[PDB]
């Protein structure tokens, strides 16, 4: 549930998002800031230090696919429970990720948008994105309910 | 906090300096817009954009955090009075400290993009978590 | 979401619940164990000590309404979003209660059932009741999502 | 913990006594059934009812909680090695310390009806939250 002038500032800002870097940036910062999330990602190799994680080819690659799922959710903000049906099944039944972690990745993305977009990332823009990331987080957690 | 954590926080907050209060006010404003359940704790405030009351409270929060960094090793005795105020008298829900800590990070990132490395991000989060634990310690 | 032997154990134990007292013992325990919750019940009067809360007659009276709402949930386990749509609006848009507190009241309800049934409140029975309370907390949170 | 909370914790835990190991086994069993995501941490255990291993691990959890009760004032140094195991080596998600604490409270409620007052309920939650704060302090 976004207003017309929220949905237009959300979609405006996304078109300027370097889809290559931000995704790896968001996934790398989650693993360093909340180190328990590293146990879901053992096959990605060396996550021993902050430089090992950010410079890690599989993290940077996997980040493109995360940001790419975020891109598809904006397009269909009226049917997230649908868009994210397959990823809900993966994350909740196969992997067993605690839904608190969906919120933390949403919140680390917001910190990263603020890092790149600076003063263009205004408090009212942030309040519109905080609505998006919660909606994503609840869509992913639907297979637990 | 660890030796490396202390160093990253002191360094980052050193380069905030005079902007301390301006940054505090922006974090409260981001809080009030992103999480509207926090507005109920300030019924006696003008919470509209540019509000003089939010600017003055901004500086009070900032000055409380500056003392915390300057007393990093003795944090429960540098913030003892504010746990009483926040827990016993105001009954501030513990989730809300996590919401302010997150808006304080979105502010430090928008303004200090060169200092907001992933290692400094991790150090500030542990610091604001510690500050949050002390202010909820009367629960 | 409840097996047939689950739903039958849930229903069988509920029928034996003192509807006059359990809802007040649960609401009273929320207010003593998690004191920030006392700021939403300012007008219920004296909540200054543990003994004031448990014997406060507004707390017992309102405790019966809360339990009534749960009985109504148990009767409609397949449509919880629809049964609690009005209560969700009250708690979410008017009262501004954080959704985490809904989980805390549900978990406090589970402690109180164990206090009263002792040995009968077996691990399998507890696990059927946890699904229910999680069901009810997610339904009350719907107007946020 | 306040002097009243220390007295309430010691009172309750005194009455558990020799059955502490049995109660810790029941808490672990209640957690695996209620929150089946917690099982991902014990892939090297038989988690069927009455499993020798769960009884064995029940006694280790209980002996640690009794230690914590006998050292309530110096918990950080009594449990520091357990803080390293659970954060550094095992990488246990902090949300999981709240699910086991709740399952302990449910176990004590079911066994000690007379002792499980509102006042004692509240002091035990504070104590289990204190134990969870130390075990997740390397984060
Ligand atoms: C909040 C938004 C999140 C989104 C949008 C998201 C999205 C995705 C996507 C698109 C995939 C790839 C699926 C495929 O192509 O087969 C994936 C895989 C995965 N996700 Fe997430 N995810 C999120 C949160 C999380 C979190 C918080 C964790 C862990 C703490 C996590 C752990 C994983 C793991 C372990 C994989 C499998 C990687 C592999 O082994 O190939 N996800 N996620
Ligand atoms: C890092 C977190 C926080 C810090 C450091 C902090 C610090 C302070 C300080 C220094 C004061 C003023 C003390 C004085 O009068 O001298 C204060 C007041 C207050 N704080 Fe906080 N605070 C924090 C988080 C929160 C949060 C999350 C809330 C609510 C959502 C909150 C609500 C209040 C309220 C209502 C007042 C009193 C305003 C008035 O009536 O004048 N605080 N805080
Ligand atoms: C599963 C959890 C809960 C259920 C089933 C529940 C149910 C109810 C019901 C049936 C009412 C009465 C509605 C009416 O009379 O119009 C009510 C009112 C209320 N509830 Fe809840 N509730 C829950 C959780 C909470 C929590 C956690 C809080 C606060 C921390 C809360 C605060 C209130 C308040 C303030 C009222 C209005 C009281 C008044 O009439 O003055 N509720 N709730
Ligand atoms: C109050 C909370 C807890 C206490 C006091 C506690 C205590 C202990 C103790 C004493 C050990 C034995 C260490 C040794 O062998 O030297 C242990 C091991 C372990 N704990 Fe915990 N623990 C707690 C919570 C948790 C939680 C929440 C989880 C996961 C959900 C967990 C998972 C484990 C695992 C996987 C082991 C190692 C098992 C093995 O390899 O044999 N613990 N814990």
């Amino acid at each position: 549930h976004l207003t017309p002038e929220e949905k237009s500032a959300v979609t405006a800002l996304w078109g300027k998002v370097n889809v290559d870097e931000v995704g790896g940036e968001a996934l790398g910062r989650l693993l360093v800031v909340y180190p328990w999330t590293q146990r879901f990602f053992e096959s990605f190799g060396d996550l021993s230090t902050p430089d090992a994680v950010m410079g890690n080819p599989k993290v940077k690659a996997h980040g493109k696919k995360v940001l790419g799922a975020f891109s598809d959710g904006l397009a269909h903000l009226d049917n997230l429970k649908g868009t994210f049906a397959t990823l809900s099944e993966l994350h909740c039944d196969k992997l067993h990720v605690d839904p608190e972690n969906f919120r933390l990745l949403g919140n680390v993305l917001v910190c990263v948008l603020a890092h790149h977009f600076g003063k263009e990332f205004t408090p009212p823009v942030q309040a519109a994105y905080q609505k998006v990331v919660a909606g994503v987080a609840n869509a992913l957690a639907h297979k637990y309910h | 906090l660890s030796p490396a954590d202390k160093t990253n926080v002191k360094a980052a907050w050193g380069k905030v300096g005079a902007h301390a209060g301006e940054y505090g006010a922006e974090a409260l404003e981001r809080m009030f817009l992103s999480f509207p359940t926090t507005k109920t704790y300030f019924p006696h405030f003008d919470l509209s954009h540019g509000s003089a009351q939010v600017k003055g409270h901004g500086k009070k929060v900032a000055d409380a955090l500056t003392n915390a960094v300057a007393h990093v090793d003795d944090m429960p005795n540098a913030l003892s009075a504010l746990s009483d105020l926040h827990a016993h008298k105001l009954r501030v829900d513990p989730v809300n400290f996590k919401l302010l800590s997150h808006c304080l990070l979105v502010t430090l990132a928008a303004h200090l993009p060169a200092e907001f490395t992933p290692a400094v991000h991790a150090s500030l989060d542990k610091f604001l978590a510690s500050v949050s634990t002390v202010l909820t310690s009367k629960y």
